[PDB]
């Protein structure tokens, strides 16, 4: 996170921590004690996959608080409409495999239904977006879990408020931008895959996956996160599928 | 398909705020929506088929913060959309056009009031009249002749001037807020002579 | 207003202007002077636009030049108090008021419901958790 503050021991609790043959790997969010919605991209060059665990209740990289809980990944299922290297479609859905427990530091954010997402909770400006990735570009990792409020933008005001890239890969209807133009704030390296969660009366909601953007906190570049809503029926669909034998499973979109 | 909205402008008169635009629908509808520079977006005017939309209610919630508003086009069979410019109520919202309550002889003195014209602003279901809200910042000037043209300025909304006992002078005021540089001025009131 | 002998008589704003209904001579008869009859008939001209009667709804009217400003009851809004506020409980005006799902609804009401792990309440809109860790919810804060 650019910019952003440690969230407290606790108060971000669906946050997940992917890590393959031991080594950090990208962030994800609990949608319930068995799943937890990721980045396709964090599995682009992947090769161990049966060495692939999900750590829940994590805060601080440097110590275990036995508040942390690891299962392995049993599954990642990725959109087949998802072309490594490049941007659109950047979701996974991995089936942990064994239920964690939900406790006071572990419990998972909700996944909406697309129109609530899409006419209510498309509408309430600012939302969490955290993660243990770089604390600035090219810059280091962070410890402890930061957390930052980021604004979010119609795509048309992203493209009309962004320096004109000739390379940048286009904003498309499965994504949506967030955060910052001047250079101060946003996600960064290292916070794929982590959750932007929109609070409304009184529940949080998952709205986003951090995916990509044009370096961490550039002037005239928002970060974009990928739309959650266009894949909430995906999402259940693949929910209720018998567990397809391998640990990738490339699902057809929709 | 659609065509997005455009030429969208504020109308604002004692804080009865209304956005209009163009153009006329043809096979689509609008929706608008108000929110301040780091607020949630209200939803008003649903699916309308009218170029305007009352924005009142929302932007009397404080007339001092400063306020944005899209309109979206939708197919009538990301949507398009258009901003409008941005909106500060206490500083944009016209000054309607005064009016003399009366104006009473005090010997060779002469007392004309300005009435308290009523703002949309509310508080406990009353309506706050311009005095309430300015304050301050709300001069009333007066003009009044006999052929001649003078002028006297209050800070409230009575002014004491000086007739010569021997003829009905007129008048007629206009509402000012020094502090602006916007719409800063109102409409001369009507004139009012005394018989 | 000009009868037979009238005008022999110095015009007079109320006898003539108010009392009567003048014309812009007979204003400009008055008060003599070009730009002192334009600044009261500007304001004479310009109508009563409250006459057609435009603010709906219990709505009180005030004139203006060329216009006018309708003042609403606390239930309606809109240019001419159209719009009934009560009338607006749609999923797509604050979520239809419901806490979590709105479902909206053609010639029935608005109808909320909630997600796993919550019930709806008898106002039918709030939604109470079931189960010890509903899904958005910090428990250190709760
Ligand atoms: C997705 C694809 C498209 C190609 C592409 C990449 C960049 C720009 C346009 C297209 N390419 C990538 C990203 F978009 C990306 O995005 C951001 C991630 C977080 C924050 C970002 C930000 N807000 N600045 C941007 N990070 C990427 O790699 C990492 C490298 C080192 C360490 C962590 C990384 C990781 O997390 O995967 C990456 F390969
Ligand atoms: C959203 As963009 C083009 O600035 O990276
Ligand atoms: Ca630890
Ligand atoms: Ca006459
Ligand atoms: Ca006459
Ligand atoms: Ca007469
Ligand atoms: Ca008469
Ligand atoms: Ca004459
Ligand atoms: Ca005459
Ligand atoms: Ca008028």
């Amino acid at each position: 996170i650019v910019g952003g503050k440690v969230c407290p021991k606790g108060e971000c609790p669906w946050q997940v921590l992917l890590l393959v043959n031991g080594a950090q790997l990208c962030g994800g969010t609990l949608i319930n004690t068995i799943w937890v919605v990721s980045a396709a991209h964090c599995f682009d060059k992947i090769k161990n996959w049966r060495n692939l665990i999900a750590v829940l209740g994590e805060h601080d990289l440097s110590e275990h608080d036995g508040d942390e809980q690891s299962r392995r990944v049993a599954q990642v299922i990725i959109p087949s409409t998802y072309v490594p290297g490049t941007t659109n479609h950047d979701i996974a859905l991995l089936r942990l495999h064994q239920p964690v427990v939900l406790t006071d530091h572990v419990v998972p954010l909700c996944l909406p239904e697309r129109t609530f997402s899409e006419r209510t909770l498309a509408f309430v400006r600012f939302s969490l977006v955290s993660g243990w990735g770089q604390l600035l570009d090219r810059g280091a990792t962070a410890l402890e879990l930061m957390v930052l409020n980021v604004p979010r933008l119609m795509t048309q005001d992203c493209l009309q408020q962004s320096r004109k890239v000739g390379d940048s890969p286009n904003i498309t209807e499965y994504m949506f931008c967030a955060g910052y133009s001047d250079g101060s704030k946003d996600s960064c390296k290292g916070d794929s895959g982590g959750p932007h969660a929109t609070h409304y009366r009184g529940t949080w909601y998952l709205t986003g996956i951090v995916s990509w953007g044009q370096g961490c906190a550039t002037v005239g570049h928002f970060g974009v996160y990928t739309r959650v809503s266009q894949y909430i029926e995906w999402l259940q669909k693949l929910m209720r599928s018998e567990p397809r034998p391998g640990v990738l499973l490339r699902a057809p979109f929709p | 398909n659609t065509v997005a909205a455009y030429n969208l402008t504020w109308k604002s008169t004692n804080f009865k705020t209304i956005l209009e635009w163009e153009p006329k629908p043809v096979n689509q509808v609008y929706t608008v929506q108000i929110s301040t520079k780091s607020g949630d977006w209200k939803s008003k005017c649903f699916y309308t088929t009218d170029t305007e939309c009352d924005l009142t209610d929302e932007i009397v919630k404080d007339v001092k913060q400063t306020y944005l508003a899209r309109v979206f086009s939708y197919p009538a069979g990301e949507p398009l959309y258009e901003n409008s410019p941005e909106f500060t109520p206490y500083l944009e919202t016209n000054l309607g056009q005064p009016t003399i309550q009366s104006f009473e002889q005090v010997g060779t003195k002469v007392n004309v009031t300005v009435e308290d014209e009523r703002t949309l602003v509310r508080r406990n279901n009353t309506f706050l009249s311009l005095r309430d809200v300015f304050g301050k910042d709300l001069i009333y000037t007066l003009y009044y002749w006999k052929s001649g043209k003078k002028t006297a300025k209050t800070n409230t909304n009575e002014f004491l001037i000086d007739v010569d006992k021997g003829e009905n002078y007129c008048f007629s005021v206009q509402a000012v807020i020094p502090s602006r540089t916007v719409n800063r001025k109102s409409t001369d009131s009507p004139v009012e002579c005394m018989g | 207003a000009n009868a037979f002998l009238e005008e022999l008589r110095p015009g007079s704003l109320e006898r003539e202007c108010k009392e009567e209904q003048c014309s812009f001579e007979e204003a400009r008869e008055i008060f003599k002077d070009a730009e002192r009859t334009k600044l009261f008939w500007i304001s004479y001209s310009d109508g009563d636009q409250c006459a057609s009667s435009p603010c709906q709804n219990g709505g009180s009217c005030k004139d203006q030049l060329q216009s006018y400003i309708c003042f609403c009851l606390p239930a309606f809004e809109g240019r001419n108090c159209e719009t009934h506020k009560d009338d607006q409980l749609i999923c797509v005006n604050e979520n239809g008021g419901c806490e979590q799902y709105c479902s909206d609804h053609t010639g029935t009401k608005r109808s909320c419901r909630c997600h796993e792990g919550y019930s709806l309440l008898a106002d039918g809109v709030s939604c109470t958790p079931t189960v010890e860790y509903p899904c958005g919810k910090i428990p250190i804060l709760e």
